[PDB]
């Protein structure tokens, strides 16, 4: 059976990790002690899937989980909370110091003497698996471990595991609100190696998901508990094809050939249909053509960007639950009908349909409720170029004034590495101009 | 042996479509009061045996270009022209050692003209910079007749013997320091710390120094030996001897016994740097050391990015060496310069490029 | 985990800690004896950051009390918490500095610092890994001016890469409580620019305005003045003790809040602050605290922030909050007051969210700003300095202790460069 | 099992044992009468090492009290434990040495040593097998200087391969309690270099600093000074009496702790040492004791160990411990202080773990070091010696008793070779 390898890098990844595995055990009927008393009553199904789980002889089910943050403060909530006795207790705390939000402390100075504890722990866990390796890395930009320790993690795993699947879900910083001032420096120094090694690079944003909690969810007060559950629904709307009996089950490798035209441009910009509240489950039908048309709107994005200033290259419609395929293709040519959402010349085909017929389920204790169908569009665009203009101009602002640089240069890095990371993003964001401009004759 | 030869096919196309104005060491090297020059080491016989590929163009006298291979979004090879307008662009083939003389000539005037004429040597490991200032110029056994300092330490006595300058009743004097561990240790005492303060005229006032007089172009080399005889700091078998001391070679000009200074030199040695993460600290000792350097070197260009701009404000106080050299940044008759040393490695292009990022903050201007 | 050494210098500094160490023990629920009797166990999760264990369930604060020059000593012992310090840590001498800098740093410090630096290395190796050296003292006086700066020269030498904060009570520009007060400022700060990572520049006149104009108090005593300063200290090391959804190391502050290695002179701030019985006519929200924090009369710095430019600020929030409200209120301030800030810096604000409030409150905060409005303060002292020195006023109490004339010229031009290189950045460039 | 003969010389030495023999009987639980009333039976397992049986359940300490020159005698009899010694072992004479060496070793010793050496052979053949000859005396004085060294010349002659320890209280370099004190040092040590296996070089000024700076005591009496020395003695023969997971013979020490047959001059050490009521603000662990043991102010030697080089040290630990913590703390000291030691010796530390602590404590230890820092002490005495002899100061109290001028030149050049051949090894070679 195929499988996936979860690495929640850093504090943002662990907070996300508190809900992802929470969601899975609710899907598979698993209590926080690894047991399945529910299918003791039923007596059928391997539902604790080799996708994410193993099984010991007592029936207790153990995740594929591992996570590093270089500071014990975050992980102690796991080791004291409800998910204490769930994971294997080799949860790599080991930080004698937090990374302090710089890339250099980080990949260079203190990532050493911790990475060998990680990679060995990986290969012990890797040998429990038979077949498809899918790395799911969960890091943010801006943080220390989310940028410094992540960049070490790629070039070490790319050697130790060849060409297997790497699904890394980067929380991309907002062009308007940053909770850290050196956050534009970390979000470019990781891009020298995020571009090279990593297979697929998701992006989300807080300022997009803030608007959705007040517009689609109608809550004035978002907390990270209620933010990350939507990103948790994105992953479960992906891995259900590796878990559940679906009309068109889609492997992680099927994403890779499809969503990635050129070897560096993998930024596929997830969305969802979260209009539940759940009074608005009433007054509303939510057919296939209803939730399809949610992908039009720039207010429904997970990246604070207008799609209408570029082109699309590829899309990936992934459906859950009571879905009829004829209803899909009805809701496709309508999207082909609208001339505002626009394609490139060189991709006349476009889409890709994936259909599970198992819907996502309700996370209890807020917020949303039982919807019959769902959608996770995965679509790279050329419009994501201008988000990097909304970051490089931030980066080039505090470069001429030689700010924040002594806590990078004095920690195992030369100042020449900055203009390396600049001319990387200068060359890469230039390449999105080469895409949409089509060779006319 | 046989790398991608088409790499070199990419190179030669830019060559046979343009003019190229090379630069040799057989011409009057004019004066500006300020510069940053370049001089690379020749390709070794080993690198030829391994078929190391050229990476440089020398199209002009004041500009250089690097040949960087790259790849596009269809794995198509691309070549970059790293157009670097500089001041002086010398070749590795033209090393006749007049580069120092051409660098000394403006400086040999200043102190004798009553000024602060300083310099620095900047370059990568194995880039030939110990072969560029510490001498001697043979490239085989360091034959003790071509001490590159002696090419103007001759001038210290010979341009002193200039009858124009024989009128000046001046004394020979100088000082060697050690900027290391965020402290100032004497290379003459030579295990003791000194402290340095200012004057009402915002001079600098060392406290407890040895001032050495010499009538010998080698007597000063002895004090470079006796100065290096401290053999500090951080010594090991790594980078290379790793006895990394920012070696100040400062000069003290004044009359015979008047105590009234009529100019200065300060020519400084780069430390022993560590190749990225290839090294290892394994100790809070070394984790301090390179950090202190990599800051202390970075701040140097900043007041030069203030002075070479030129601007008015000048933070000389983050580094003691700029508190040593706050003096030098102020005199109108006060020259300064610095040198780049390069290695022809293709793996060196990742670092000989990071070399050049450091000097670019004069805001040089390619008109091409 | 990381642990913190806490040092006190001057008559001022230990009086600050004497209330402050009561606050931390009440923050966890610890008796005068060291018997823990807190409510939950969440306060037990990072006892080690300040308190190490003793034999029978007792906790000992790692406080090295340098400043018990003997008159100040017995008061600390005959206090509410005299029965909580390990008595061997009372490191002191006789016949103190007498509000002389050279008697703190050149003559009597040499007869005490070897008895001090050893006791530093005692509690040092009892820690797993260090970052924290919280020196609590004042400028202007004696022991806090000469004996305080002596350790910072030395402990930096034994510990080059550790976080160095000094919460130094600055002089006041109008209420001068010391005749030699500019002569102790210029000398001691000349140490602080060289070898500090950060400092909390605090005035008493700012504490005077807060206790009277805002807290509406009749007679503010020095226990009540410093209790405002004690609120700053526990707020900053909140996240290094309590689990927060956006954590805050001292070094997370000390990479964000400092652009340039010399300019690390901070002003603190705190909210809520009110005067009431038990009925107060307001309501605690995120924009409730936010407007209070950025007020020119809610600074502990005694300067107008609107006169200078904020380089960067730090919002360390405690209690249960909502991140979007936290984000947008920090967003709206940078929007509506964009002409105030340093314009050529992309974001001018960071946040930090702990998840646990203090005991009485339900929410709280801690402002830490760094401005070109502190350019006023050293200008309001170096002018007072330079009037004394031209007439060569108090030299025979300093030259007769081991000092020199060239030392004073060297001392102010350090300070003259800070006000010079704050003018570079208060200018719109 | 092996048994130990215990000898006392000088006015100092029996005063040491008078407290010390109370400690051992309280270590086992034995009355003033010899009736055993200990708690367990584990202390009964090696009664024989010091105590032999008597008629009705009585235990008799094998202590031969040579030094009861009659003024000192009755005090020992009119003490707490005057009713515990076998009264025939009170071997003594009349009209003693009078702080003269030749009156201890040349004139009155010849009128007493035949009455002494026989009583040695009495308790000798009552033992199964011997190793132990614990002479307890001082240098500097009379009986402990001349009559003490006389037995060590003789008992070595009758017993060539037995362990010879003398816990000799050395002179003090500043507090000189004796005018002829260098003349008794040079002569008596000239015996000790020739015929001792080990010695515990102890000063009173080191005992002065420990009782005052560390134990915080107002008025230290000589019972309280020597109680520190009594802690050394029982700690060393702990493992020859109690079962330990890493045992410690005297000979296990006396092969490990000595490189070269002449250099066997040891300094002791002890921990824990504290001043308290019943509440003390600390916690007993292995790194708790370890840092206390290696302290320059926790030496019984009156020298700076950081001035010299440790040749070798001995950590004899008591109480329940954990070997890895014991191993790594001895490892970490040799790491962090490697420049202190003799570098050209592979391991510079050994351990020894008994399993039973003393009565009041829960854990304890005993430091025994041998350094080139004791090179100071004989230098601080032989310089005091050589100023007296050039002026030929006190010769007519010595030449008129049977001595010679050539004896004094022979005496110091023995001692001059030790300080010479400590300079060979304090040097980095
Ligand atoms: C009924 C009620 O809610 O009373 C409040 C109160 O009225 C006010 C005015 C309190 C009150 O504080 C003061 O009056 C004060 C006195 C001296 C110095 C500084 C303040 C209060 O005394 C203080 C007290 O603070 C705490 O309990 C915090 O945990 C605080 N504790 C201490 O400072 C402390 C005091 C004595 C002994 C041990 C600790 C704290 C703050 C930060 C970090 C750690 C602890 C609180 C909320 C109140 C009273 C009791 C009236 C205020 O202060 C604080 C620190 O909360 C003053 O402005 C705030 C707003 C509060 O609403
Ligand atoms: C409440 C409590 O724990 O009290 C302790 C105590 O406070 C301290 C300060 C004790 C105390 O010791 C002294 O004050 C002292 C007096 C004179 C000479 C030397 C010491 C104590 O008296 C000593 C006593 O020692 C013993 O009981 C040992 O078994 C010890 N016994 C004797 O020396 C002894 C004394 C009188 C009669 C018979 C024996 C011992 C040590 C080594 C080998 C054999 C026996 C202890 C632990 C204490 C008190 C009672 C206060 C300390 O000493 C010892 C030897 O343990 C001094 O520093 C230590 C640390 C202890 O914690
Ligand atoms: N969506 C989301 N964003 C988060 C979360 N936690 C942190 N962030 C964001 O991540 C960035 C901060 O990085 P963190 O992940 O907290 O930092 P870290 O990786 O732990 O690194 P250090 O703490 O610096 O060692 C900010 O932009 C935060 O808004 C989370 O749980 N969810
Ligand atoms: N300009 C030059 N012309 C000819 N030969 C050179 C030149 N520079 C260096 N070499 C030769 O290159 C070799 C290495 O030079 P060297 O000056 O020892 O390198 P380095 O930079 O000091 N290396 P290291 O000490 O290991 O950091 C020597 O054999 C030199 O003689
Ligand atoms: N905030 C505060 N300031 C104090 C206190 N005691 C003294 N000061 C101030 O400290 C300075 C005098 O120094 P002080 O600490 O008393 O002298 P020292 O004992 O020689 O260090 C003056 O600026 C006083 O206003 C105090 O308890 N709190
Ligand atoms: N530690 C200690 N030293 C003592 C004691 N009595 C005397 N001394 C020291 O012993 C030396 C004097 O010798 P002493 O034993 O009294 O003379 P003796 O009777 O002729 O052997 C001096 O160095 C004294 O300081 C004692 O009870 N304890
Ligand atoms: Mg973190
Ligand atoms: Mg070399």
């Amino acid at each position: 059976m195929r499988e996936c390898i979860s690495i929640h890098v850093g504090q943002a990844g662990v907070q996300i990790g508190n809900a992802c595995w929470e969601l899975y055990c609710l899907e598979h009927g698993i209590q926080p002690d690894g047991q399945m008393p529910s299918d003791k009553t039923i007596g059928g199904g391997d539902d604790s899937f080799n996708t994410f789980f193993s099984e010991t002889g007592a029936g207790k089910h153990v995740p594929r989980a591992v996570f590093v943050d270089l500071e014990p403060t975050v992980i102690d909530e796991v080791r004291t909370g409800t998910y204490r006795q769930l994971f294997h207790p080799e949860q790599l705390i080991t930080g004698k110091e937090d990374a302090a939000n710089n890339y250099a402390r980080g990949h260079y100075t203190i990532g050493k003497e911790i990475i060998d504890l990680v990679l060995d722990r990986i290969r012990k866990l890797a040998d429990q698996c038979t077949g498809l390796q899918g790395f799911l890395v969960f890091h943010s930009f801006g943080g220390g471990t989310g940028s410094g320790f992540t960049s070490l993690l790629m070039e070490r795993l790319s050697v130790d595991y060849g060409k297997k699947s790497k699904l890394e879900f980067s929380i991309y910083p907002a062009p308007q609100v940053s909770t850290a001032v050196v956050e534009p420096y970390n979000s470019i120094l990781t891009t020298h190696t995020t571009l090279e090694h990593s297979d697929c690079a998701f992006m989300v944003d807080n300022e997009a998901i803030y608007d959705i909690c007040r517009r689609n969810l109608d809550i004035e007060r978002p907390t990270y508990t209620n933010l990350n559950r939507l990103i948790s629904q994105i992953v479960s709307s992906i891995t259900a094809s590796l878990r559940f009996d679906g009309a068109l089950n889609v492997d992680l490798t099927e994403f890779q050939t499809n969503l990635v035209p050129y070897p560096r441009i993998h930024f596929p910009l997830a969305t969802y249909a979260p209009v539940i509240s759940a009074e608005k489950a009433y007054h509303e039908q939510l057919s296939v053509a209803e939730i399809t048309n949610a992908c039009f709107e720039p207010a429904n994005q997970m990246v604070k960007c207008d799609p209408r200033h570029g082109k699309y290259m590829a899309c990936c419609l992934l459906y859950r639950g009571d879905v009829v395929p004829k209803d899909v293709n009805a809701a496709i040519a309508t999207i082909k009908t609208k001339r505002s959402i626009q394609f490139v010349d060189w991709c006349p085909t476009g889409f890709k349909v994936g259909i599970n017929y198992q819907p996502p389920t309700v996370v209890p204790g807020g917020d949303l409720a039982k919807v019959q169908r769902a959608v996770c569009m995965l679509s790279n665009t050329t419009a994501i170029a201008e988000a990097w203009a909304r970051l490089d101009h931030k980066f080039d602002l505090m470069y001429a004034k030689r700010a924040f640089v002594h806590w990078y240069v004095g920690e195992g890095m030369e100042e020449g590495e900055f203009s390396e990371a600049r001319e990387d993003m200068a060359a890469l964001e230039k390449d999105y101009e080469e895409v949409g401009v089509d060779s006319v004759e | 042996g046989n790398p991608n030869w088409e790499t070199a096919q990419m190179i030669r196309e830019y060559q046979s479509t343009l003019e190229f104005v090379p630069l040799l060491d057989g011409q009057a090297v004019d004066d500006h009061q300020i510069t940053v020059c370049v001089r690379k080491r020749p390709i070794s016989r080993k690198e030829v045996n391994r078929k190391e590929i050229d990476v440089i163009s020398v199209p002009r006298k004041d500009m250089l270009i690097v040949h960087e291979p790259r790849s596009k979004v269809d794995l198509t090879k691309f070549l970059e022209n790293h157009k670097f307008r500089f001041d002086y662009a010398f070749n590795d083939t033209c090393d006749n050692a007049m580069v120092y003389k051409y660098t000394a000539k403006p400086l040999v005037k200043t102190i004798f003209e009553g000024g602060m004429a300083t310099c620095f040597a900047y370059g990568q490991t194995g880039s030939g910079k110990t072969h560029t200032m510490g001498g001697e110029f043979n490239g085989k056994v360091q034959d003790c007749k071509n001490g590159i300092y002696a090419m103007a330490a001759k001038d210290v006595f010979v341009t002193l013997n200039m009858p124009r300058y024989r009128a000046m009743n001046l004394v020979v004097s100088a000082s060697f320091f050690e900027i290391y561990s965020g402290k100032v240790f004497d290379l003459l005492s030579d295990k003791q710390k000194l402290r340095v303060l200012e004057d009402g005229k915002q001079q600098v006032q060392v406290v407890g120094l040895t001032e050495k007089v010499v009538d010998g172009v080698e007597e000063v080399l002895k004090l470079i030996q006796h100065g290096n005889a401290a053999r500090t700091s951080g010594q090991t078998s790594a980078n290379s001897n790793s006895s990394r001391s920012h070696a100040v070679f400062q000069i003290v000009l004044r009359p015979q016994g008047s105590t009234k200074i009529h100019g200065k030199f300060s020519f400084i040695d780069l430390a022993g740097n560590e190749r990225g993460v290839d090294t290892s600290s394994a100790d809070r000792q070394t984790r301090m050391e390179g950090a202190e350097i990599n800051k202390s070197l970075l701040a140097l260009k900043e007041c030069i990015r203030a002075l070479g701009k030129q601007s008015a404000h000048l933070p000389f106080r983050v580094s003691k060496l700029t508190q040593v050299l706050r003096d030098s940044f102020i005199g109108e008759k006060s020259k300064t310069c610095m040198i780049a040393m390069i290695s022809p490695g293709l793996s060196s292009c990742e670092h000989t490029l990071n070399t050049l990022r450091y000097a670019d903050r004069v805001k040089e201007l390619v008109v091409k | 985990m990381r642990e913190i050494v806490h040092i006190q210098a001057g008559q001022c500094g230990n009086q600050i800690g004497a209330k402050f160490w009561e606050v931390i023990s009440d923050e966890h629920g610890i008796d005068p004896t060291g018997s823990y009797h807190g409510d939950s166990d969440l306060q037990l999760e990072r006892i080690n950051v300040y308190y190490n264990e003793a034999t029978g369930n007792k906790y000992v604060p790692r406080a090295i009390l340098v400043d018990l020059e003997p008159g100040t000593m017995d008061s600390v012992r005959s206090g509410p918490f005299g029965q909580i310090f390990r008595p061997d840590n009372f490191v002191f001498g006789q016949s103190g500095a007498g509000n002389n800098w050279a008697k703190g740093h050149y003559t009597e410090g040499a007869e005490l610092v070897d008895s001090v630096l050893d006791v530093v290395r005692k509690e040092s190796e009892s820690c797993d890994c260090l970052q924290g050296f919280q020196l609590t003292h004042s400028l202007g006086g004696g022991t806090g001016s000469g004996m305080g700066t002596l350790l910072i020269s030395k402990i930096r030498e034994e510990y080059p890469d550790r976080i160095m904060n000094t919460f130094s009570v600055m002089p006041s520009p109008k209420v001068s409580d010391t005749v030699v007060e500019p002569y102790n400022a210029t000398l001691s700060v000349h140490q602080l620019v060289e070898n500090t990572d950060e400092t909390y520049c605090i005035d008493n006149e700012a504490l005077y305005d807060i206790c009277f104009r805002t807290l509406k108090l009749t007679t503010p005593t020095y226990g009540d003045l410093n209790h405002l300063v004690s609120a700053t200290m526990s707020g900053v090391t909140t996240c290094l003790r309590f689990p927060g959804q956006l954590n805050a190391d001292l070094r997370k502050l000390a990479v964000n809040m400092v652009p340039f290695p010399r300019l690390h002179f901070f002003m603190p701030g705190f909210a809520p602050l009110t005067s009431r019985g038990s009925q107060q006519y307001r309501a605690l929200t995120v924009p409730e605290l936010t407007q209070q924090m950025f007020d020119s009369k809610n600074m502990m710095a005694a300067c107008d922030p609107r006169h200078g430019r904020y380089l960067t600020v730090a919002a360390i929030f405690r209690g249960r909050m909502s991140m979007k409200e936290v984000d947008e209120q920090m967003l709206n301030v940078q929007n509506k007051n964009s002409s105030y800030f340093v314009e050529w810096i992309p974001n001018n604000v960071k946040t930090a969210v702990c998840d646990i409030p203090p005991r009485g409150l339900k929410m709280s905060a801690t402002f830490i700003g760094n401005s070109t409005a502190i350019q006023e303060l050293f200008k309001r002292i170096s002018e007072q300095f330079t009037a004394m020195f031209r007439r060569k006023a108090f030299l025979h109490w300093y030259t007769g202790e081991g000092m020199d004339e060239m030392e004073f010229t060297e001392a102010e031009s350090n300070m003259n460069d800070l006000v010079s290189e704050y003018q570079q950045y208060q200018d719109a460039t």
